[PDB]
C-alpha cells in the first residue's frame, strides 16, 4: 500500500536529491531554499511606494533593509564612493543568490523527469519479470506510472515555476536596490526631488510592465 | 532540444508496444486474474 | 472528441503556470498583441515611402510616421528625435518578444500538462478499474488531455509565437525606414536621392 | 536537439507499453498460434 | 498499395501543416515557393565553364541564360554602368531572397508534418481505444494511427527537408552563376581582352561548399 | 545483469576511445579518483595561512611551490607567469575529465538501446517458450536501465562533480596567487583580508550566507 | 526470406541516409569526406614530438613533413614573414575547412540514420499490424521493422558519429601540427636562440586534450 507511493517519491526525488547534492552543496541548497521561502511569502516592495518614501526623506533632509543601510551608512560614511560601493556590492550579491536559487531549482526541474523515466524503466523490468504473481504487477506499475506523474509534477508545476518566481523576483529586487541606490546618491548630493522624480518616472513601465501600457 | 538518443528511444518504445499489440492479437480474457490484478492496483494505489 | 474537463485541465493549469511566469496583465498585453498581428495587416512599406515623398514633395496613416511629423513641426532637433524613435523601436521590439515569450511559454506548458492530465486520468482509472470492457475507453479520455496539449503546442502557440516574431522583423524594418524618412524631411532633400538611401536598405 | 513532440512521443508509446503489458498480464496466448508465430519469426531472422 | 494508404490520414497531415504553414506565411509566398521548386527540380542549373565559354566567345565578338539576356539588353540599350550594375544587383538579391523564401517554407512545413503527424496517431489511437471493446480486432485500428506518423516522417524527411536542402544547394549554385554572369558583363561593357579575365576568374570556382572537393 | 553492465561501458568505451586515448581515459579516471576520495581544502585555512605568512613577513602543494619561488628570488610577473600557466593547466585537465565523462553520460543510453536490440534479436530469433517471453524482455530491456543509470547517476555526475571541484581548485588558486604578490610586494595585511573576504561571497558560495 | 529482409532493411537505412544526404552534399563533396575519413582512419598523425625535434633541428642548423616542406621552400624563396604567414594560413583554414565539412557530412549521417529507421519500423510496424491473418507477412515485417531500427542506431552511433568524432579530433591534431609548424618557420625566419624556441613549443604540448599528466 504505502510501499508503492514511498518508493516512487523516493526514486524521483531521492535521484534528483543526489544529483543534485553532487552538484550543490548541502549548505548552498538550503540557502536557496530560504531564498525561495522568502521570496514566496513575502510581497516584494511596489517602486511607487519606494519613491515616496525616497521623496520624503529627500523633504526631511522605514519598513526596507536598504534603504535603512543607505542612511546608517550615511550619517557615517560622508564621501560617496564608499556608499556607492558597498551598495553597488549588496546589490551584485543578492543577484547573485537569487541567480544561484535559480541554477538549484532549474537543477531539480531538470533532474526529476529523468528520474521519473528511470522509473518508468524500473517498472517495465519488475513487472515484465513477473508476468505471473498479480500482487507483484500491481506495485510495479503503481511505480512506473506515479514515478513517471512526479517528475511531471515537480518539474513543471513545482521546480520550474519557482525557478521562474526566483527569476521575477531578482528583477524586482534589482529594480527595487537601484531605485534606493539612486535615492541615496540623490539624498547624497542634495538634489531637488522633481528633478529626481522625472528621472526615475521612466521605471514604471520598464521590461515586463511594457505589456501593460 | 532533446537527447539525440531519443528517437532511438521512441523506435524502440513503438516495437515494444507493437509486439505487445501482436501478443495481445491472440490473447484471450481471464477473469480471476483480471479481478486479482485489478484488486492488487487497489491496494497499492492507496484505495 | 470533445470533453469539458480535459480541455480545462489543460488550459487552466497552463494559465495557472504561465501566471506564476508572467502576470495576468502582461497575458492581456501578449494576447492583444497577437490579435493585432493578425487581424490588422501592418502596411506596405512601399506605401511608407510613397507618403515620405508626398510629404516631401509637399514641403498621413501610422502613427509612427504621424509622431514623427509631430516631432518634427516644432523643430525637434536630430538628436533627440533619433532617440525618441530609437525608444520607441526597441520599446516595440520588446512588447513583440514578450507577447513571443508568453506563446513560446504557453507551448511548452500545454504539453507538459497533456502529460500530467492523461497520467492522473490513468493512475484514477486504475484505482477505480472494475470492468475490463471500459478500460479501453477510458483511457481514451486520457488521451484527449494529451491531444489537446499537442493542438494547443503546434497548432495555435507555436504558429503564433512565429508569427509575432515575423511582425516584429517587420516592424523594426519599416520603423527604420520611418527613421531614415524622419531624417530625410528634417534635412529637406530632395525626393530622388534619399529614396535611393531608404532603396540602398532593401 | 530533437523536436519536444520527439519527448512526447516517447511519453505516449511508453506509456502504451506500460498499459499493454499490464493487459496482457491478466490474459492467456494460444499455444499452436504462438509456436507458428515463433517458426515464422525464427524463419525471417536467420 | 491499400493498407499504406487512408485518405483521412493524408488529409490531416496536408491540411494541418498547410494550416500551420498559412499562419505564418501568405499564400502569394507559398505559391513562389513551389514554383521555386518545380524549377530547380525540373530545369537543371548551367555548368559555370559553360557560362565563361560563352563569356569569351561574345567578348571578342564584341544564348541561353536569361540572366545573360538582360545583361546584354542593358548594354545594347547604353545605361551607364552604374545602374546598369544596380539593377543587375537587384535582380540577384531577388533571387536569393526568393530561393531563401522557399527554403524557409519547405522547412516549416517539414518541421510541422511530424508534429501533425503525432496529432493524428492520437487521434488515431482515441479513436482506437474508443471502439476497444477486445484487444482481439486492434491491428488496422492502430495502424491507422501509425500510418498518419509515417506519412508525417515520410514527408517531412524525404520531401520537404529534401527540397530545402536542395533549395540550398541550388541557391548557392545561384550564386555563383549570377556573379560570374555579373563579372562577365563587366568585362563586356569595359571592353577587355577574353584570356585576361580568365586568369582571376577560376581562382573562387570552388568556393564554400566546393572547398572539400578539393 | 552483469552482462548487461559489461555491454554498456563496453560499448561506451570502446566508442569513447575514438576521441579520448587510453592514456587520457585514465588521466580523466584518476582525476575523478582524486576528486572523490579527498577533500578540497577550504578558503578560510587558506586566507588565515596566507594573512599568517604575511604578517610573519605549508602542507599545501600549491603554497609550498609558490612559497619556495617567491623565496627563491624571481620578478614579479614571472611568478605571475608560474602561477597563472599552472591554475590553467589544473583548470584544463579538470575541463577535460569533464568532457570525458560527459561523453560518457551522451553515449551510454545509445549503447543500452543498442544492447537492447541486440537482445531482443536474440529473443526473437529463439522464441520457444510464451511464459518466459517476458523476463527475457525484462533481461533485453535491463540494458537500457543501466544506460540511464549511468548517464543520469554516475557519469554525468562525475561531470559535476569534476566541474565543480574545478570551480574550488580555481578558487583557491586565485587566492593563493592574491596572497602570494601581496607577500611579494609587502602589502598591508588588512587591504588583502579585503580582498580575500570579498572573494570567498562570489559566485555557488553566495547562498550559504 | 531472411536474406531478403537483411537487403531490405540494409537498403531502407542506408540508401535513405545516402539520398537523403545526396541532396544536401554534391557527389564530390560525399566522395571526399569518405576519402578523408579512410585517410584519418588509415595514417596515425605525426607526434608532436617529433616535430619540435625537427623544427629545433634547423633551428640549430642555421625532411618528412608536406607542411615543413611548404614552408622551408617559402623560407628559402625569400618572401616576407607577411606573405609567408598569410598563404600557409590560408592553407591551414583550407584544411580546416575541409574536415569540419567531412565531420558534417558524417554528422549528417548520423542524423539521418536513425530517422530512416524510424521509418523503417512505421513500415513494418504498419505492415505488421495489416496483416495479423498470416506469419509470412508479419516474420519479415517485424524484422524489418526491428532490423532497421538496430542498424540506424548502430551505423548512428558506433559509425557515423564516432568517425564524426574521430574526424573532430584529427582536424584539432593538424592544426596544431600546423600551428607549431608556423611557429617553428617564423622562429627559423627570426633565427632566435634554438633553446628558447624548443621550451616555447613544448609550452604547446600542453593544449586541449593531451593533458595526462
Ligand atoms: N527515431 C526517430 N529519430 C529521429 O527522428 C531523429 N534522430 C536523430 Cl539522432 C536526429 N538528429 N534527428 C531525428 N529526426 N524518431 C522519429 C522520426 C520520425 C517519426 C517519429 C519518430
Ligand atoms: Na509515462
Ligand atoms: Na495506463
Amino acid at each position: 500500500g504505502m510501499f508503492v507511493d514511498v518508493t516512487s517519491i523516493l526514486i524521483v526525488v531521492g535521484g534528483s536529491i543526489f544529483v543534485v547534492l553532487m552538484k550543490f552543496t548541502m549548505g548552498q541548497f538550503f540557502g536557496a531554499t530560504k531564498i525561495a521561502g522568502k521570496a514566496f511569502m513575502f510581497k516584494a516592495d511596489e517602486p511607487e511606494d519606494l519613491i515616496a518614501k525616497i521623496v520624503e526623506m529627500a523633504d526631511a533632509a522605514i519598513n526596507n533593509t536598504f534603504m535603512q543601510k543607505g542612511i546608517d551608512l550615511l550619517v557615517d560614511g560622508h564621501d560617496a564612493d564608499v556608499v556607492r560601493a558597498a551598495l553597488k556590492k549588496d546589490i551584485a550579491l543578492t543577484d547573485e543568490r537569487h541567480t544561484q536559487g535559480t541554477g538549484v531549482f532549474r537543477a531539480f526541474g531538470d533532474v526529476a523527469p529523468a528520474m521519473g523515466m528511470i522509473g518508468t524503466l524500473v517498472g517495465l523490468v519488475a513487472m515484465l519479470s513477473n508476468m505471473d504473481d498479480p500482487k507483484a504487477i500491481g506495485p510495479a506499475m503503481a511505480v512506473a506510472l506515479l514515478t513517471t506523474l512526479y517528475g511531471a509534477i515537480l518539474s513543471n508545476m513545482v521546480f520550474f515555476p519557482i525557478a521562474d518566481k526566483l527569476s521575477l523576483r531578482r528583477d524586482q529586487e534589482t529594480l527595487n536596490r537601484r531605485l534606493i541606490m539612486d535615492g541615496v546618491l540623490a539624498i547624497q548630493d542634495g538634489q531637488n526631488p522633481r528633478v529626481i522624480d522625472s528621472y526615475l518616472k521612466n521605471y514604471l513601465n520598464e521590461g515586463k510592465r511594457a505589456l501593460e501600457i | 532540444g532533446l537527447p539525440l538518443w531519443m528517437g532511438t528511444f521512441a523506435d524502440l518504445m513503438s516495437l515494444l508496444m507493437c509486439f505487445f499489440v501482436l501478443l495481445l492479437s491472440f490473447s484471450e480474457m481471464d477473469v480471476l486474474k483480471f479481478k486479482q490484478i485489478a484488486g492488487s492496483m487497489k491496494f497499492a494505489f492507496g484505495v
